[PDB]
C-alpha cells in the first residue's frame, strides 16, 4: 500500500506479515545515483552538471526524476535536436517543481 | 627540523628519480630516529612518501617484503594502530603483486580484525576490493561477488576524497565479465571507470581501453569498436594495444579466422594482459560451430576428397584436432564416415516406450521381492 | 484462472535489476525477504529462522 | 483566511489580511479625488447628505493641517481626525525646531512611519483611512501625495479614493494637466465629481473643493465655490 | 472503575533486570543453533533494559548475522552487532538535564 | 508537521519555525528584481520599476535609497518595511558618526540591522519586517563591498549578489557567469548586470525602467545614473 | 463515444496560446511522429492535467 | 497541541519547547572540539550554499578574549547576540577585577543568561549550543553548553549532523594524551568523516588555544596543513 | 487541491498544465472573438471595455 492507517492490526501479525518495510524518500547522494542511472539513456551534452540541482532540496520523489527527464527531452524535441543542455533542466526544475521552493541558507 | 622535513623529501626524490635502491633504502633505515624526533602528526606522510615511492621505483624482491617486514617490526615496536594499517594495505598489495596463494588471505584475515570495528569505512574496501581482485585471481566467484557487494554497500557513505569510484566500477565490470552474461552494463561500468580515469590514472586507462573494447568485441559490434577507436579520447590515449584492438576488431569484423590467428599471435605479449583468451578461442570456437554447420550442409551438394579432413579451410598443416576434438569431447550426433560425404547425423530421440517400462520393471521386481516375505512367511 | 494465469511467458515489466538506482537497504532487505528463500531455504530451515510468508 | 486574526502573524502565502481588510474598508467610503496644475493643487470630495438630517457644512473631510497643507480624507472619519491631529502635531514640531515650513516629502514620510507602526503591532489595528496631501511652495512648486492604509506613500499628479477609483482616473488622465491653471481645474474637478454617480444608488450628494497654490500666495483653503459657481452651470451642460 | 469493591489486585509490571534479561535471553536463544563456545551474561549486561520481544529480535537477527556470513553457528560478534541494531531505540544526549 | 498552526514564534517539531520562512516570500510579494555586482574597484546595482500608470510620477518611485554619502542601498519586498528599515539605518549611521568620530564601514551597519531584526525576532509580539536589504560601499584598504541583509537577521556579503522574486535563475546565471576569471573594467560590470537581468526577464527594454546604482573608487560618493548615460550604456551593449 | 457534437476548432479559443501549443506538442506529435521521441530515446508523457480557476 | 508554551509542565515528562530547540540545534552544522594535554582545538564545517559567497566575511571561530575561543552549532543571528553579551560581560569582569575572566566563570554567567531566556514565557530560547574553551591557569578547559542553560565539561565532543558517529569516532580514535598538532589531525579527521568530501582551505575554519593564548588560524596554514593531512 | 496524491504523481498524469485568467491582450483577443458576428457600428473602444474588464 501507500497508506498504513486503514489496516486491521489483526493483519500485521507474526506469521502473517513479519517484516515492516517502507520505501522512504531519497537523500542527496541517492538522487545523484538515480540521476546517473536515468540520464544514461539520453544523449546528455556532457558539460551540463546535474549535481548542482541536487543541491536544491528536498522533496524530490523517485517518480519525479523520469518526468523531469521527459520534460527536458521533449523540450529538446521542441529544440529539434537530440542534445540535452542545462536550460532543459532549468525549465524542468521550474515546471516539475511544483511548490514550494525558495529554498534556504538561514540558520543552517 | 621542519626545514629538514622537506629535505628528506628532496633527497628522497633525488634517490627516486636518479638514485638507486640501497641508497634510498638506507635513507628509510636512516630517518627512523628522525621520526622519533619530529612531531608524530606528519609521521604518516613521511612513511607514505618514503615507502610507496620506494616500492614504485623498481622490482627488487630482496628489499620490498624485507622493508615491509621492517615496517612491521617498527609498527609492532612503537605500537600505534592508525599508522600500521597503511603498512598492512601496502603489504597485501605486495602479496597480490606475485598472486600469493594463501598468505595474502591470511593477512586479510588480520585486516578484518581491525577495520570492521573502526569508523573509516573507505579504508575497509581499500583492501576488500583487493580481496575482490584476489578471489578472481584464485577464481572464487561467489566470494568475489560478496566482496563486490560489500564494496557497493560500503561506498554509499563517502563522497570522493580519494579516487575510489572508478576502481570499484572497473572491478565491478571484472565480476560482471567473469559471468559472461551481461556485457552492456559491464561496458557501462568500464566506461564510468574510464570517466574516472581521465588524465590522472594512465596505468589503468592503458588497459581500460583494452577492457572496454574487448567487451565490445565480446558484445560483437565491431562497427562500434572501429568507431570508438575512431573516438577522440581513445586517439588521445593510443599506443600498440590500440593496434591489437584494431587488428582483432577487423579480424572479427570479417571473420577471417586466419587473420584472427595471425594478428592474435603477433601481439602475444600484450595478449597476456587478457587472461580471458577463452573469449578469443571461443570466437574461434563459437564461429567454428556455424562454420562446421555451413561446411556440414555443403556435404550433400558436392563433397570433395577426404570427406572429413579436407573440407574445411585446411590451414597450416592439419588444422584439425579441433573438429575431431568436438566430435570426441562434444557432440551433435556427428558420427564419422570416411566414405559418405555427409558424415551422417541421424537419430531417433523418442524411444521412451521401452525406457519407462524398463523403469517400471526395475521397481516391480523389488515389489515382488518385498511380497516374497509375506509369501515365505505365511505358509511356514 | 488466476485472472489470466501467472502471466505464463513474457509479460514482465522488463526492468533490469541494476536499473533501480542506489538502494542498498531496500534491495538487500527484500532480497533477504523473498529472493534468498528462493535459493537458501535449506539454510533457513536448519537454523530455525522462519523466513516470513509474505 | 483563518490565519486572518492578528496583525502580527503572517499567512501561509506570506501577506497580512489585516492590511488587506483595512484596505478594502475604504473602498466602500465616498469618492475623493485630487489633481494638481502647473501652479497649484486642487482637491474635491463627493460628499453625501444622509437623508434630510445634515446641515451642509458639518464634518467636512477637507481638513487643513498646516498653513499650506491640508487633507482630503476618505474612509473612517474619526480615524482620519486622529491622524489629522498627529499631522498637525508633527508640523508644529517641525515649525518649532527648524523655524520654517515643513517640506511635504518629509511630512509624508513621518506620517507614513506612523501608519506603518500602527500596522506593526498586534494590540492595535491598521488604520481605515486613505487620504491626500497637497502643498505649494515658491521654491518647491506643487507636490501631491497619497497614503494607503499600509503606509506606502508616494506621489502622483492625480488620484481618486472611493468607489469609482478606477472610473475616475479613467478620464482624469485625458486631462491636459500641465498647461492649465487651476481655475480651469476647478470646473474640471466639478465635472469629474458630477459625472460619476449622479442619482444611481443613492439620492443626493454635495460638492466641496479645497484649493492651494500660487493664486492663494501659499494659503490652503476651501474655494468660494458659490463665487463664480463653477459646477452647476457646467453640470447642467455636462449632462449632454 | 478503581473503586476497591470493583477492582482488587493492581499488579505492577517491572522492567526486566540483569538476571531477568539473562533468563529472557536464555529462553529466546536456547532453541537456536549456537556456536560451540558462547557466553550469555555479557550479552545480558549489554542491555540496559529491553522489552521481551526485543531480545527475540536480537537472537533472530544474530542468526541472520550468522547466515549472511554463510554460517549456521552464532558467535558472540553476531550479538555484538545485534545489540547495536536494537540500540537505535534510545541514544541521544545533551539531554541530561534531569 | 503543522499541526501547531505556526501562529507565534515558537519551535515546531523537527525542528524548524515557520514565521520567518513565511517572511522569506514576503520579499516575493514584492514583484521585483534586484542585482548587485562586485568585480573590481566599482560596484553596480540594477533594479527595474513597475510603473503602469501615466498619472503616477517617476522620481518618487526609486528604490535606490541613499543611506549616507558613501553608502547607498536598494530595497525589495513591501515598501513600508523597506522605508522603515532605511530610516533606522540612517539613524544608526548618524549615531555611529556622532559616537565614534568617523564614517561607518559598511559591514558594521549590516551587523546592526541584522541585530535589530534578530531582536524583533527573538522577542515576540511584533511583525518581523519582511523586506530584504542589499548594501554596497567602498572601504579603505579593502576596495568595494556588497552585503545582503535578511529579514531573518542573517547578513552576508559577496561578489555577485541578487534578491527579489526571480533570483534562483539569476544566481544560476551568475554561477555560470562568474566562473571565468575575467577582469571587470566597469563596463564589463554594467554589461553583465544589464544582460543578466535581460536574460532573467528577457525583455530588452527602454532605459526608463531600470535604476542603476553605482559607486566607484574614483569618487566614493554614491551615485544614481541618469537617463542619458543609461541609454548610452544600453546602446553600447547593443550588438 | 458517438455523442460528440460539432464545434469550431482551436482558433475560437484564445489568449492562452501557451497551453494550446503545449498540449499539441505533448499529444499530437508522439502519435503522429513517434520517432522524434524515439531518436531521443525518452518515453512520451501519458497524462495531462488541466487546472485553474 | 500542548506545551504551548513555557509556563506549564507536561503531564509527566519534560519541556517540549526546549526539546524542539535542542532538535533544531542537532539539525545544525557539524563541528568538533578536542581537549589535548597542552591546548584545545576547535574546528567547524562551513560550506557556502553557492560559489558566490565570500569566506572573509562571516567567521565561525570567534574569540571572546585574547585567550578564549568559542564556536557553536546552530543559528548565527542568535549566536552573535549571545557572543556580544559574553563580550560585554567579560569586559565587566575585567572592569571589576582587572584580571582576565576564567572560563568557568564565563560559563556560569552565559548559562545564567541562557537560563534567563528560557524563563517563562514570552521569548523563545536560543537555537544555539556552545563550545567554550581556553587555557586558564595552565590546564586548558573545554565547556559545552546547551539552550536549556546547562553545561558540561568534555575531553572531546561534537555537535551538529551525525554527532553520534563523530562521537563514536572520537571515543575510538582520540585518547587523553596528544599534542596540539595531533589534536588538529584527528579533529580534521572527524570533521571530514561526516562532511562532504570537497574540503578546502575555506570549507573548514579552525581556531586553537595555546598556553600562549587563543589563536585563530589562517587559510595559509590551513592549506599548509590540510593538503592531504593523511 | 482535493485530489488524491495517488492520482497527483507523475507517470499517471505527467505534466500539470495550468490555465489562468486572461491578461489585457488576452481579454482583447477573446472580446474581439466574441464581437465578430454582433450587429453594431464602428464606434467600439475595445480598450475601454478591456480597461474596465479586470
Amino acid at each position: 500500500t501507500n497508506r498504513a492507517d486503514t489496516l486491521d492490526p489483526a493483519l500485521l501479525r507474526p506469521g502473517r506479515l513479519d517484516r515492516k518495510i517502507e520505501f522512504p524518500l531519497p537523500d542527496r547522494r541517492q538522487k545523484r545515483l538515480i540521476f546517473s542511472t536515468i540520464t544514461s539513456k539520453m544523449n546528455l551534452s556532457e558539460e551540463v552538471d546535474l549535481e548542482d540541482y541536487v543541491a536544491r532540496p528536498d522533496k524530490i520523489s523517485g517518480a519525479d526524476i523520469n518526468s523531469i527527464c521527459q520534460e527536458s527531452g521533449m523540450l529538446a524535441v521542441r529544440e529539434n535536436r537530440y542534445i540535452v543542455l542545462a536550460k532543459d533542466f532549468e525549465k524542468a526544475y521550474k515546471t516539475v517543481i511544483k511548490k514550494d521552493e525558495q529554498e534556504h541558507e538561514f540558520y543552517k | 627540523v621542519q626545514v629538514k622535513e622537506q629535505s628528506i623529501l628532496e633527497l628522497g626524490s633525488l634517490l627516486a628519480k636518479t638514485g638507486q635502491a640501497a641508497e634510498l633504502g638506507g635513507l628509510l633505515k636512516y630517518v627512523r630516529p628522525f621520526l622519533n624526533s619530529i612531531s608524530k602528526a606528519k609521521a604518516a606522510r613521511l612513511v607514505r612518501s618514503l615507502l610507496d615511492l620506494f616500492l614504485d621505483m623498481e622490482a627488487a624482491t630482496g628489499q620490498e617484503v624485507e622493508l615491509c617486514l621492517e615496517c612491521i617490526e617498527w609498527a609492532k615496536s612503537e605500537k600505534r594502530t592508525f599508522l600500521r594499517q597503511a603498512l598492512e594495505a601496502r603489504l597485501v598489495s605486495l602479496y597480490f603483486d606475485t598472486k600469493r596463494y594463501q598468505e595474502a588471505l591470511h593477512l586479510g584475515s588480520q585486516l578484518l580484525r581491525e577495520l570492521k570495528k573502526m569508523d573509516d569505512k573507505a579504508l575497509l574496501v581499500e583492501v576488500q576490493l583487493l580481496e575482490s581482485k584476489t578471489y578472481h585471481a584464485l577464481s572464487n566467484l561467489p566470494k568475489a561477488r560478496a566482496a563486490l557487494t560489500s564494496a557497493r554497500t560500503t561506498a554509499n557513505a563517502i563522497y570522493c576524497p580519494p579516487k575510489l569510484q572508478a576502481t570499484l566500477d572497473m572491478q565491478s565490470g571484472i565480476i560482471h565479465a567473469a559471468e559472461e552474461k551481461d556485457w552492456k552494463t559491464a561496458y557501462s561500468y568500464f566506461y564510468e571507470a574510464f570517466e574516472g580515469y581521465d588524465s590522472i590514472d594512465s596505468p589503468k586507462a592503458i588497459t581500460s581501453l583494452k577492457y572496454m573494447l574487448l567487451c565490445k568485441i565480446m558484445l560483437n559490434t565491431p562497427e562500434d569498436v572501429q568507431a570508438l577507436v575512431s573516438g577522440k579520447l581513445a586517439l588521445r590515449y593510443a599506443g600498440r594495444q590500440t593496434e591489437a584492438l584494431k587488428c582483432v576488431a577487423q579480424a572479427s569484423k570479417n571473420r577471417s579466422l586466419a587473420d584472427f590467428e595471425k594478428a592474435l599471435t603477433d601481439y602475444r605479449a600484450e595478449l597476456r594482459d587478457d587472461p580471458i583468451i577463452s573469449t578469443h578461442l571461443a570466437k574461434l570456437y563459437d564461429n567454428l560451430l556455424e562454420q562446421n554447420l555451413i561446411r556440414v550442409i555443403e556435404p550433400f551438394s558436392r563433397v570433395q576428397i577426404e570427406h572429413i579432413s579436407s573440407l574445411i579451410k585446411l590451414s597450416k598443416a592439419d588444422v584439425e584436432r579441433k573438429l575431431s576434438q568436438m566430435i570426441l569431447d562434444k557432440k551433435f550426433h556427428g558420427i564419422l564416415d570416411q566414405g559418405e560425404g555427409v558424415l551422417i547425423i541421424f537419430d531417433e530421440p523418442p524411444v521412451d516406450k521401452t525406457y519407462e517400462a524398463a523403469l517400471e520393471t526395475i521397481q516391480n521386481m523389488s515389489k515382488v521381492v518385498d511380497s516374497l516375505y509375506n509369501k515365505a512367511k505365511k505358509l511356514t | 484462472d488466476s485472472s489470466i494465469m501467472m502471466l505464463t511467458s513474457d509479460q514482465k515489466p522488463d526492468v533490469m535489476y541494476a536499473d533501480i538506482g542506489g538502494m542498498d537497504i531496500q534491495k538487500q532487505e527484500v532480497r533477504e525477504a523473498v529472493e534468498l528463500p528462493l535459493t537458501h531455504f535449506e539454510l533457513y530451515k536448519q537454523i530455525g529462522i522462519d523466513p516470513p510468508r509474505g | 483566511t483563518g490565519y486572518d486574526l492578528s496583525a502580527s502573524t503572517f499567512s501561509p502565502d506570506g501577506r497580512v489580511f489585516q492590511v488587506e481588510y483595512a484596505m478594502k474598508a475604504v473602498e466602500n467610503s465616498s469618492t475623493a479625488i485630487g489633481i494638481r496644475c502647473k501652479d497649484g493643487v486642487v482637491f474635491g470630495v463627493e460628499k453625501l447628505v444622509l437623508s434630510k438630517l445634515y446641515e451642509e457644512g458639518s464634518n467636512k473631510r477637507l481638513f487643513n493641517v498646516d498653513r499650506h497643507v491640508g487633507m482630503a480624507v476618505a474612509g473612517l472619519l474619526a480615524d482620519a481626525r486622529s491622524l489629522a491631529d498627529i499631522a498637525r502635531e508633527e508640523a508644529s514640531n517641525f515649525r518649532s525646531n527648524f523655524g520654517y515650513n515643513i517640506p511635504l516629502k518629509h511630512l509624508a514620510d513621518r506620517v507614513a512611519m506612523y501608519v506603518h507602526a500602527y500596522t506593526l503591532y498586534s494590540a492595535v489595528r491598521p488604520f481605515g483611512c486613505s487620504f491626500m496631501l497637497g502643498s505649494y511652495s515658491v521654491n518647491d512648486g506643487a507636490q501631491l501625495y497619497m497614503i494607503d492604509p499600509s503606509g506606502v506613500s508616494y506621489g502622483y499628479w492625480g488620484c481618486a479614493i472611493g468607489k469609482a477609483r478606477q472610473a475616475a482616473k479613467t478620464e482624469i488622465e485625458k486631462l491636459q494637466m500641465k498647461e492649465m491653471t487651476c481655475r480651469d481645474i476647478v470646473k474640471e474637478v466639478a465635472k469629474i465629481i458630477y459625472i460619476v454617480h449622479d442619482e444611481v444608488k443613492d439620492k443626493a450628494f454635495e460638492l466641496e473643493l479645497s484649493w492651494v497654490g500660487e493664486l492663494t500666495n501659499g494659503r490652503h483653503e476651501i474655494v468660494p465655490k458659490d463665487i463664480r459657481e463653477e459646477a452647476e452651470k457646467y453640470a447642467k451642460e455636462s449632462l449632454k | 472503575l478503581l473503586r476497591p469493591g470493583r477492582i482488587d489486585r493492581k499488579i505492577e509490571f517491572p522492567p526486566p533486570n540483569e538476571e531477568a534479561r539473562l533468563d529472557i535471553l536464555k529462553i529466546h536463544s536456547r532453541k537456536m543453533n549456537l556456536t560451540r563456545g558462547i557466553n550469555l551474561r555479557k550479552i545480558a549486561e549489554l542491555m540496559p533494559g529491553a522489552s521481551g520481544a526485543e531480545v527475540k529480535g536480537v537472537c533472530t537477527e544474530a542468526g541472520m548475522y550468522a547466515l549472511r556470513e554463510r554460517r549456521v553457528h552464532v558467535t558472540q560478534e553476531d550479538f555484538e552487532m545485534a545489540v547495536a541494531k536494537v540500540m537505535q531505540k534510545d541514544s541521544e544526549k545533551n539531554m541530561s538535564i534531569k | 508537521s503543522a499541526g501547531f498552526d505556526r501562529h507565534i514564534t515558537i519551535f515546531s517539531p523537527e525542528g524548524r519555525l515557520y514565521q520567518v520562512e513565511y517572511a522569506f516570500k514576503a520579499i516575493n510579494q514584492g514583484g521585483l528584481t534586484s542585482v548587485a555586482v562586485r568585480g573590481k574597484d566599482c560596484a553596480v546595482i540594477v533594479t527595474q520599476k513597475k510603473v503602469p500608470d501615466k498619472l503616477l510620477d517617476s522620481s518618487t518611485v526609486t528604490h535606490l535609497f541613499k543611506i549616507t554619502e558613501n553608502i547607498g542601498c536598494v530595497m525589495t519586498g513591501m515598501t513600508a518595511d523597506s522605508r522603515s528599515q532605511v530610516q533606522r539605518a540612517r539613524y544608526e549611521a548618524a549615531n555611529w558618526k556622532y559616537k565614534y568620530g568617523y564614517e561607518i564601514p559598511v559591514d558594521m551597519l549590516c551587523k546592526r540591522i541584522a541585530d535589530i531584526s534578530q531582536v524583533y525576532t527573538q522577542n515576540a509580539e511584533m511583525r518581523p519586517l519582511g523586506c530584504c536589504m542589499i548594501l554596497i560601499g567602498i572601504d579603505e584598504e579593502q576596495g568595494p563591498q556588497v552585503y545582503k541583509c535578511d529579514p531573518a537577521g542573517y547578513y552576508c556579503g559577496f561578489k555577485a549578489t541578487a534578491a527579489g522574486v526571480k533570483q534562483t535563475e539569476s544566481t544560476s546565471f551568475l554561477e555560470k557567469k562568474v566562473k571565468k576569471k575575467f577582469d571587470w573594467t566597469f563596463e564589463q560590470t554594467v554589461e553583465t548586470a544589464i544582460t543578466c537581468l535581460s536574460t532573467v526577464l528577457s525583455i530588452d527594454f527602454k532605459p526608463s525602467e531600470i535604476e542603476v546604482g553605482v559607486v566607484t573608487v574614483e569618487n566614493p560618493k554614491f551615485r544614481i545614473l541618469t537617463e542619458a548615460e543609461i541609454d548610452a550604456h544600453l546602446v553600447a551593449l547593443a550588438e | 463515444s458517438h455523442e460528440d457534437p460539432g464545434n469550431v476548432s482551436y482558433s475560437e479559443i484564445g489568449g492562452l496560446s501557451e497551453q494550446i501549443r503545449e498540449l499539441r506538442e505533448v499529444i499530437e506529435l508522439p502519435l503522429t511522429n513517434p520517432e522524434l521521441f524515439q531518436r531521443v530515446g525518452i518515453i512520451p508523457p501519458k497524462g495531462c492535467l488541466l487546472y485553474g480557476p | 497541541g500542548y506545551s504551548f508554551s513555557l509556563t506549564t509542565f507536561s503531564p509527566s515528562g519534560k519541556l517540549v519547547q526546549i526539546e524542539y530547540a535542542l532538535a533544531a540545534v542537532a539539525g545544525g552544522a557539524p563541528s568538533v572540539g578536542i581537549k589535548a594535554a597542552n591546548g584545545v582545538v576547535l574546528a567547524t564545517e562551513k560550506k557556502q550554499k553557492s560559489i558566490l559567497y565570500d569566506e572573509r566575511s562571516v567567521h565561525k571561530v570567534e574569540p571572546i578574549t585574547k585567550h578564549i575561543g568559542l564556536v557553536y552549532s546552530g543559528m548565527g543571528p542568535d549566536y552573535r547576540v549571545l557572543v556580544h553579551r559574553a563580550r560585554k560581560l567579560a569586559q565587566q569582569y575585567y572592569l571589576v577585577y582587572q584580571e582576565p575572566i576564567p572560563t568557568a566563570q564565563l560559563v556560569q554567567r552565559v548559562a545564567s543568561v541562557m537560563q534567563e531566556y528560557t524563563q517563562s514565557g514570552g521569548v523563545r530560547p536560543f537555537g544555539v549550543s556552545l563550545l567554550i574553551c581556553g587555557w586558564n591557569e595552565g590546564r586548558p578547559y573545554l565547556f559545552q553548553s546547551d539552550p536549556s542553560g546547562a553545561y558540561f565539561a568534555w575531553k572531546a565532543t561534537a555537535m551538529g549532523k551525525n554527532y553520534v558517529n563523530g562521537k563514536t569516532f572520537l571515543e575510538k580514535r582520540y585518547n587523553e594524551d596528544l599534542e596540539l598538532e595531533d589534536a588538529i589531525h584527528t579533529a580534521i579527521l572527524t570533521l571530514k568523516e561526516s562532511f562532504e568530501g570537497q574540503m578546502t582551505e575555506d570549507n573548514i575554519e579552525v581556531g586553537i588555544c595555546n598556553e600562549a593564548g587563543f589563536r585563530r588560524l589562517t587559510p595559509t596554514e590551513v592549506k599548509d596543513y590540510l593538503a592531504a593531512i593523511a | 487541491d482535493t485530489l488524491d496524491p495517488a492520482l497527483l504523481r507523475p507517470g499517471r498524469l505527467d505534466r500539470k498544465i495550468h490555465i489562468d485568467l486572461p491578461n489585457e491582450q488576452a481579454r482583447l483577443d477573446i472580446l474581439k472573438i466574441h464581437a465578430g458576428p454582433i450587429t453594431k457600428h464602428g464606434e467600439i473602444d475595445y480598450e475601454a471595455i478591456v480597461k474596465l474588464s479586470d
